[PDB]
RNA sequence: AGAGUGUAGCUUAACACAAAGCACCCAACUUACACUUAGGAGAUUCAAUUGACGCUCUGA
């Protein structure tokens, strides 16, 4: 399980996300949100940006933990 | 030459058995489809 | 080295650059459709025709009948007339041939590779 | 339960014609190709020399035989049919 | 330079019945069958073709066949439409049913005033008018009756040059789906004629040419 | 009627020790393509450098 607040979670929901569905996350890191993007299942491609690269790398860190090496596979992520 | 493309076996691993059946629906015309 | 008369022999990057019709194949049977659809895109590759995509679209709710599209383009006027031709003759079971162009209202997700030389290019 | 049919071994009889009427299949098609890319080669030989011929007659006509048609546009054909309806 | 205003149109009718087998073909056919049904995992009828039928046995011991009978035998008296609507004239070139699992073309019977041969359909072209626009005007002078035929691109298919003065043709396909004849009866003599026959219908030998962009399939 | 030419689609490939090398075709993996794998059809036009069978262009 993942621990954050539930607050944070609202968004995703707020989302109509359909299966095959390309999804563009503008900031990403430090993630949640694209980790609640991820657990949906129903997006096809991710596009995860954020500027500074020290965030990006725990964001980076915490998909390798929390998500499977076959879900990335080429450019699905 | 529609002969030689109308036949053709479907290259899905797995699929039920296809009988060619006839599909007319008041139309006057005679079509065969695996179904 | 670049006095010397040897110089750009390594250059490979300028032989490459790093920088329109669809044809409906609907039919009813499952088996038939793809077949016919491999035809015409072999017929394509051969004639040195460019080729997109072969798109399909899901099932129509119920009974049940499945579209099969083949993306076309570098098709001229005057060649247009021979390659027409062939593919109404070789027309398998009643299936219905259309061509449809790109009407400026029907972007593509690109890949990181991509992606990098767009960004140098831009700034 | 989730095995229709499990067995489909034969003898040799049956691989003789899976085998031969295969390689007459390699035969027929590749005389069907070959009367197909006659046509091709025929189709573009003929039209090029037409199109010649009305150059040299007239330089203007070709000009606008050269268009192409809106009509292709909503191009809709069938084909052959088992049985009119 | 003098020349004789001559255009032409190829009404090439597509096949309304579906080309014959050859032996490979059915023989093939049979063999795809039987690869077709060899490589399944379950289907609904084999459930009652089979399984109910097993244990309506191991019942009596101790259907689909009957309504797959019913299916068969309906549509038996129920007669289908003739796949062959060609042996019954056998002679009626002037029907658009003369042979409808090969390519037609209509041919007229063109009267000059020196010459009398059959040739295809003429067109008078004029300069105020395109080339492409000569063979939608002969439409309704030659054939008189109710047309649907089909235009494609403008390109000249073939061009042939005979002189005596010169004469001048031009070639251009279209694709009639449907050639319903008014007047069956018509002074005019067309004739729907198939590939293999194309070559006796016409004498000379400058125009036997024709058979180039005319494709037999 | 004359004017040219000739190897399966292309190639002067051919000294032989051979008629070669790319093209091409179905089959399985693939939405397809493609790559790869497992197979198939191929030619030195016919008669002694010469003559005539096929093609082409000019002859109404």
């Amino acid at each position: 399980y993942y621990l954050m607040d539930a607050a944070s979670l609202l968004p995703v929901l707020a989302l109509g996300l359909q299966p095959g569905d390309i999804v563009l996350d503008l900031c990403a890191a430090p993630g949640g949100k694209t980790l609640a993007l991820l657990q949906t299942g129903c997006c096809r491609n991710l596009a995860a940006n954020d500027l500074s690269p020290s965030r990006i790398a725990r964001l980076q860190k915490i998909l390798h933990s929390y998500v499977p090496e076959e879900i990335r596979d080429g450019n699905q992520v | 030459d529609s002969s030689r493309a109308s036949l053709t076996r479907v290259h899905r691993q797995a699929y039920a058995r296809l009988y060619p059946v006839l599909l007319v629906k008041q139309d006057g015309s005679t079509i065969h489809i695996r179904y | 080295y670049k006095t010397k008369p040897t110089h750009g022999i390594g250059k490979y990057k300028h032989l490459i650059k790093a920088e329109v019709l669809n044809i409906h194949l609907t039919a009813y049977d499952m088996t038939l459709a793809e077949s016919y659809a491999q035809y015409v895109h072999n017929l394509c590759n051969s004639l040195s025709i460019k080729v997109e995509e072969s798109y399909a679209m899901p099932t129509k709710t119920i009974l049940t009948t499945h579209e099969r599209v083949v993306q076309i383009s570098g098709l001229s006027a005057t060649f247009a007339e021979i390659f027409l031709e062939i593919i109404q003759s070789s027309l398998p079971e009643g299936v219905r041939l259309s061509v449809k162009e790109h009407t400026e209202e029907d972007g593509r997700f690109k890949a990181r590779p991509e992606l990098e030389e767009l960004l140098a290019k831009l700034k | 339960k989730a095995r229709e049919r499990p067995q489909v071994e034969l003898t040799f009889e049956e691989t003789e014609r899976r085998a031969l009427l295969l390689k007459k299949w390699s035969l027929y098609k590749q005389q069907e190709r070959k009367m197909e890319r006659d046509t091709i080669r025929a189709m573009l030989e003929a039209q090029q020399e037409a199109l010649e011929e009305l150059q040299l007659e007239s330089p203007k006509l070709h000009a606008e035989a050269i268009k192409r048609d809106p009509n292709l546009f909503p191009f809709e054909k069938e084909g052959p049919h088992y049985t009119p309806p | 330079s003098p020349w004789r205003l001559l255009g032409a149109l190829c009404l090439q009718r597509p096949p309304v019945v579906s080309k014959p087998l050859t032996p490979l073909q059915e023989e093939m056919a049979s063999l795809l069958q039987q690869i077709e049904i060899e490589r399944s995992l379950y289907s609904d009828h084999e459930l009652r073709a089979l399984d109910e039928n097993q244990r309506l046995a191991k019942k009596k011991a101790d259907l689909a066949q009957d309504l797959e009978d019913m299916w068969e035998q309906k549509f038996l008296q129920f007669k289908l439409g003739a796949r062959i609507t060609e042996a019954d004239e056998k002679n009626d070139r002037t029907s658009l049913n003369r042979k409808l699992d090969r390519n037609l073309v209509l041919l007229v019977r063109e009267k000059f005033g020196d010459q009398d041969v059959w040739i295809l359909p003429q067109a008078e072209w004029q300069p105020g008018e395109t080339l492409r626009g000569t063979a939608e005007r002969t439409l309704a002078t030659l054939s008189e009756n109710n047309m649907e035929a089909k235009f494609l691109g403008n390109a000249p298919c073939g061009h042939y040059t005979f002189k005596f003065l010169g004469a001048k043709v031009f070639f251009f396909k279209a694709l009639l789906l449907t050639g319903d004849f008014s007047q069956a009866g018509n002074k005019g003599h067309h004739v729907w004629v198939t590939k293999d026959e194309l070559g006796d219908y016409l004498k000379p030998k400058y125009l036997a040419q024709v058979r180039r962009f005319v494709s037999d399939l």
